[PDB]
């Protein structure tokens, strides 16, 4: 059995559970008072929870995926470089900047 | 809706993969390729010889214009503006003066062929119906000039094809 | 000056002030037939039919004032219920000239129509028509096009001095003509034909020579006769 | 006498015989051309070889709209032709710029570029009328060469 | 309504949620503006930070997008900031269309989407081409749709339509096609603009 | 600061001194690659008269754009691309050209 | 013309919307031609090169300029 | 009628002393046959029963909008936008 993709159909649990433990620990460095750390955790945490449920079942892929487990993999491998780069550059956290020209109406 | 285009191997073992084998080492598909070729050089070619024979057509087609006229004499075309501004191309002018005493029906009159990119638009926003799209292919100049309708004249000289256009018209009213 | 809200947004006006006059403090143009400029205000079309907060009539912008503070909608279920059916009322005994008529585009009517009034179909069966009426050198007038209203009745009254325009019936025979077969002099009258709003009074000179489609225009001041500055020549 | 006014008909006849045209993709007008290949309306054979090349050929249909980009790139094309070559601008676009025209990029006319010698006036050129234009070439090859 | 009305708001209030979840955040630095009409999401950026919001809606756990696919720009001479960079962005495993647009005057550099978008690229040299807006920290800015020998950008409406250099003749030189002749037939211009307000609701007032 | 482009003021001015060199040694070499055309010291002459026009110098925003400009026009020889002695021609060759005179513009009557 | 060789489209009277190609009925065995003495008795051919051909024409009178002693 | 050389037709003027036209000299100019505007006047008048007759070319088929003519004067017959149709009484 393969994917369609490029990418691998590779027989392997737990793969998904590390990153999406990773990327927790990467919120909890310099936001903490900006709401992209409140928002995206609960989300993570829902999903979390269906992996430890469900063994090896395809309902658990079909879970807010339903294209295998290789798509899903795909999902958490960028989370984290998405992470890294709302760390590095600040705009969650800190809101300062000018405001646009009063125009808007065609 | 997934169709898939993948056979996912068609050969498994002794039988299967010995004619996918004989395939690749002479040809046999190229041979029944050239049999595809064979019976569709025997069947009846449908070819059409311009100078004799005439290709299919319909009751409706735009090719060169022609603006018509009432069966009583008087040029159908009013002068509007109305066509012009409709015009994609904006191959079509107009500028009009009053007709003598009374009646107020059109001086300059020219459809550039130059322009044109053929609608349909200036037959469907024209009122009185004047400009009509008429069964035309017969058009090869030498000049720009010579493509270039004038000042109606040449769009007047379209009684040649209005016989047949009146005959096109008559499947017009009350569309097909 | 009293305040009144208009479309729930408020603007002051003066204690006199007209109903479409208070309208266009708010940014908004009711549809017109009478004219506000310099015509005096009359009815007699009854097209600017305004619905109020707690009326069960509506009333005319031209004649009825504002006066108390009274919440009017220009945008309301009443009125656009009563724009749709007055166009139909102009249009039930109209020749149809439309692509042969002088005007096309600079027509007021021709706008209102496509604006405020119904699209998808006009109930109407036989239009009365009225004979040529007389005229001299300026304006091709046609009797026929006209929606008779008082417009250049006023007009030839208060604004050109020698009055000729008026009624000569009583149903949907009345003519906008002088009755009596003679020409309109020329002093300042030769701004009846501008004055229109349909294409019933139109320059003979400059008869069907350009259509308002497709005319580039710009301003500036005329040479002949002093005094006389902004004129938009196409 | 007689000789030299007959033998200038038979060289004018292989011309009327055969003529291979340069098939340019760069229209709507160049899938109105690949209509010329589809058998319902044919001069293939009948005249026209859509072998092309361009070198060998002798007529160059310039199909459809051009830009100022290609305006050099076909300009060399035609050097490139024998001596005996004629420019068929099939379709609006060729003629004068059918659409466009008042645009930026589009030249207007062909003739800014290479000379015209047969114009198709057709915006979807009909096969039907696609025919009078090499028919019309034939017809017009009528004396060359008198002294 | 049966033929008058095309769709009846039922997803409205759901691509609702959309506005203000990104607007939940709150940067200054990000969101300013928000506007939702007709079953589509538009979202104005600042220019300080472009290519901060284009790696959000990327990935994400709560809205796949990833196709940052095509690109358009806006030319408009009215305000003070003239050009307008509009980012045309489409969900598959979401399956919904977001915008993203700058506000910005931009003949000053703005910063390049192709390190987040490989397809990106080419859009971008149209922008240079077109409206002749620059990209910073870009690779390969080449020009497409214009001429190698084109003055100017032509799109512009500052210029004509038929614009400077345009007309190509061949005349007496013997291989050198022309470039500086610049007549060409008159365009004629329509004033068809009809009296009366079209639609209530959208009149602003003075 | 705001709006960056590529230099601050004194910078922008030795950008176009690196841009003048670069073009400076292409036009001996498209006369043997491209073609003849006109001449060596002629084509030398083109470049001078280019720069007075844009010779101006008022905010630094103006002159990055023009280097960028600057590294495209002049760069469309350079990678070797397509002109055919059509495209990347600046001067004039039909020109007629038209002089500034209240004698010489007025007796052809113009505007 | 008077050739017999070789020959166009030019020739044939009304009759090319007709059982050419489009309509079913013959042009004179069932479905007449309408007569209107507006349409030309006889058909002529195609303009070509040869003289007698198509030509451009000014329409407007223009603006009148005079000077006389 | 016929100016010189040249025919006139809806109006037109050929040629002042032949300085703008040259070009049709090999080639034959056009000329629009019967563009005098004599058909509309050799169609007969109608006779009208009613004060306002409505007019059309032929039903919906021929492209003809309704207009009322009105009869009220004796002299000079009305006739619709469209046509060059005369109606008395
Ligand atoms: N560099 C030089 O040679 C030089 C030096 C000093 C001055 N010039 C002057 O510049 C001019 C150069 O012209 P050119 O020699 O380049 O012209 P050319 O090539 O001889 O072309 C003249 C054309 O006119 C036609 N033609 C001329 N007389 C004709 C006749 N009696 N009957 C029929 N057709 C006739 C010929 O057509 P057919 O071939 O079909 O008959 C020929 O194609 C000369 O007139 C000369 O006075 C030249
Ligand atoms: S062709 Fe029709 S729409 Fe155009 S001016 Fe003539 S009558 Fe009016
Ligand atoms: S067919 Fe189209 S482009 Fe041609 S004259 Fe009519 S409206 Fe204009
Ligand atoms: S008055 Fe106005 S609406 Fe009536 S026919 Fe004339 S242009 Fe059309
Ligand atoms: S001519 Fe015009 S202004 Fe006078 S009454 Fe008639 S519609 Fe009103
Ligand atoms: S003439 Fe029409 S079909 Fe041909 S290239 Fe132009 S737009 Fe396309
Ligand atoms: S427009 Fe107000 S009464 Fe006529
Ligand atoms: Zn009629």
């Amino acid at each position: 059995t393969g994917l369609v993709g490029l990418a691998v159909c590779e027989t392997p649990h737990e793969r998904l559970k590390i990153l999406y433990t990773k990327i927790l620990d990467v919120l909890g460095h310099i936001p903490k008072n900006a709401a992209y750390r409140k928002y995206t955790e609960q989300i993570t945490n829902e999903k979390l929870s269906m992996v430890k449920a469900e063994p090896d079942v395809k309902k658990l892929e079909e879970r807010l995926q339903g294209g295998q487990i290789e798509e899903v993999i795909l999902q958490a491998e960028n989370e984290l470089s998405l992470a890294r780069k709302m760390i590095q550059w600040k705009p969650w956290e800190p809101l300062v900047e000018e405001p646009p020209a009063s125009q808007w109406k065609w | 809706t997934y169709k898939y285009v993948n056979l996912r191997e068609p050969s498994m073992d002794m039988k299967s993969v010995t004619d996918r084998a004989a395939q690749t080492l002479l040809w046999t598909e190229l041979i029944r390729g050239l049999g595809m070729t064979l019976s569709y050089l025997f069947r009846e070619p449908a070819t059409i010889n311009y100078p004799f024979e005439k290709g299919p057509l319909s009751p409706r087609f735009r090719g060169e214009h022609a603006l018509r006229r009432y069966p009583s004499g008087e040029e159908r075309c009013i002068a509007c503006k109305l066509c012009e501004a409709v015009c994609p191309a904006q191959a079509i002018t107009i500028e009009a003066e009053p007709r003598a005493d009374g009646s107020r029906r059109t001086t300059r009159y020219d459809i550039d062929m130059t322009k044109c990119i053929y609608c349909g638009f200036c037959q469907e926003a024209c009122p009185v119906d004047a400009i009509v799209e008429g069964p035309n292919f017969e058009f090869s100049t030498e000049t720009h000039e010579e493509l270039l309708y004038n000042k109606e004249k040449l769009l007047n000289n379209g009684d040649k094809w209005e016989a047949e256009i009146a005959a096109n018209i008559q499947a017009d009213y009350l569309y097909r | 000056l009293i305040e009144v809200f208009v479309d729930g947004q408020s603007v002051m006006v003066e204690p006199g002030t007209t109903v479409l006059q208070a309208c266009e403090k708010v940014g908004m143009q009711i549809p017109r037939f009478c004219y506000h400029e310099r015509l005096s205000v009359a009815g007699n079309c009854r097209m600017c039919l305004v619905e109020i907060e707690k009326a069960p009539k509506v009333v005319a912008a031209c004649a009825m004032p504002v006066m108390k503070g009274w919440n009017i909608l220009t945008n309301s279920e009443k009125t656009k219920k009563a724009r749709e059916g007055v166009m139909e009322f102009l249009l039930a005994n109209h020749p149809l000239d439309c692509p042969i008529c002088d005007q096309g585009g600079e027509c007021d009517l021709q706008d209102q129509s496509m604006m405020f009034g119904s699209d998808r179909s006009r109930f109407l069966e036989g239009k009365r028509a009225v004979e040529d009426k007389n005229i001299g050198p300026l304006v091709k007038t046609i009797m026929t096009r006209c929606i008779q209203c008082t417009r250049c009745i006023r007009f030839a009254s208060e604004i050109a001095g020698v009055d000729d325009l008026g009624t000569t019936g009583r149903g949907n025979d009345m003519q906008v003509g002088t009755y009596i077969e003679k020409m309109f002099m020329s002093e300042l009258s030769g701004n009846i034909i501008d004055i229109c709003p349909v294409g019933a009074l139109t320059x003979x000179x400059x008869x069907x020579x350009x259509x308002x489609x497709x005319x580039x225009x710009x301003x500036x001041x005329x040479x002949x006769x002093x005094x006389x500055x902004x004129x938009x020549x196409x | 006498e007689y000789v030299v006014a007959k033998l200038d008909d038979l060289i004018n006849w292989a011309r009327r015989s055969s003529l291979w045209p340069m098939t340019f993709g760069l229209a709507c007008c160049a899938v109105e051309m690949m209509h010329m290949a589809a058998p319902r309306y044919d001069m293939d054979r009948f005249g026209v070889v859509f072998r092309a090349s361009p070198r060998q050929s002798d007529v160059m249909i310039v199909a459809g709209t051009l830009t100022n980009k290609m305006a050099p790139a076909l300009r060399k094309v035609y050097d490139q032709m024998p001596e005996p070559r004629y420019v068929v601008s099939m379709g609006s676009c060729a003629n004068g710029g059918g659409y466009y025209h008042y645009s930026y990029s589009v030249v207007r006319g062909c003739d800014r570029i290479v000379p015209v010698d047969i114009y198709v006036p057709g915006c979807p050129p009909t096969a039907e009328a696609l025919l009078y234009g090499i028919l019309q070439l034939q017809k017009k090859i009528k004396r060359e060469k008198r002294l | 309504r049966p033929t008058v009305r095309p769709r009846n708001d039922v997803a409205h209030k759901q691509l609702s949620a959309f506005g203000e979840y990104v607007a939940e955040i709150l940067p200054k630095y990000v969101q300013q503006v928000q506007v939702s009409c007709f079953n589509e999401l538009e979202i104005c950026i600042h220019p300080d930070g472009v290519i901060p919001v284009l790696t959000f809606l990327r990935d994400h756990s709560n809205a796949q997008f990833k196709s940052l696919a095509d690109l358009t720009a806006v030319d408009i001479p009215t305000r003070q900031n003239r050009f307008e960079i509009v980012y045309n962005l489409l969900s598959l495993r979401f399956n919904s269309r977001i915008r993203v647009k700058t506000y910005t005057d931009e003949l000053t550099p703005i910063e390049s989407s192709v390190p987040v978008y490989k397809a990106a690229n080419w859009y971008e040299r149209e922008i240079w081409d077109m409206f002749g807006v620059f990209f910073a920290n870009h690779p390969d800015l080449r020009r497409i749709l214009t001429d190698y020998g084109f003055e100017g950008h032509p799109f512009r409406k500052d210029f004509p339509l038929s614009g400077y250099v345009e007309l190509r003749y061949d005349d007496e030189v013997k291989r050198v096609v022309a470039e500086p002749v610049e007549l060409a037939q008159e365009f004629r211009k329509f004033d068809l603009n009809s009296p009366w307000e079209a639609f209530p609701a959208y009149r602003q007032p003075p | 600061v705001k709006p960056i482009f590529s230099r601050d003021m004194n910078e922008a001015k030795r950008r176009v001194r690196e841009l003048y060199r670069a073009w400076y040694r292409e036009v001996p070499n498209t006369v043997h690659l491209f073609q003849l055309d006109i001449s060596v010291k002629q084509g030398r002459d083109k470049v001078r008269e280019m720069f007075k026009k844009n010779a101006h110098i008022t905010d630094p925003r103006v002159v990055d754009l023009l280097v960028i400009k600057g590294k495209m026009e002049l760069e469309e020889t350079i990678k070797v691309w397509k002109q055919r002695t059509h495209v990347m021609r600046f001067f004039h060759e039909t020109e007629a050209p038209r002089p500034k005179d209240f004698l010489s513009k007025f007796y052809v009557g113009h505007d | 013309k008077n050739t017999f060789w070789d020959v166009d489209g030019s020739m044939v009277p009304p009759e090319w919307h007709r059982w050419l190609h489009c309509m079913t009925d013959d042009p004179p065995t069932v479905k007449p031609p309408t007569a209107r003495k507006f349409i030309w008795t006889n058909h002529k051919f195609n303009l070509s090169g040869t003289p007698q051909q198509y030509v451009p024409y000014s329409t407007t009178r223009k603006k009148i300029q005079e000077w006389v002693p | 009628x016929x100016x010189x050389x040249x025919x006139x037709x809806x109006x037109x003027x050929x040629x002042x002393x032949x300085x703008x036209x040259x070009x049709x000299x090999x080639x034959x100019x056009x000329x629009x046959x019967x563009x005098x505007x004599x058909x509309x006047x050799x169609x007969x008048x109608x006779x009208x029963x009613x004060x306002x007759x409505x007019c059309d070319g032929g039903g919906g088929a021929l492209g003809h909008p309704r207009v009322y003519i009105n009869l009220d004067k004796e002299t000079k017959t009305g006739t619709c936008g469209y046509c060059g149709l005369q109606f008395r009484q």
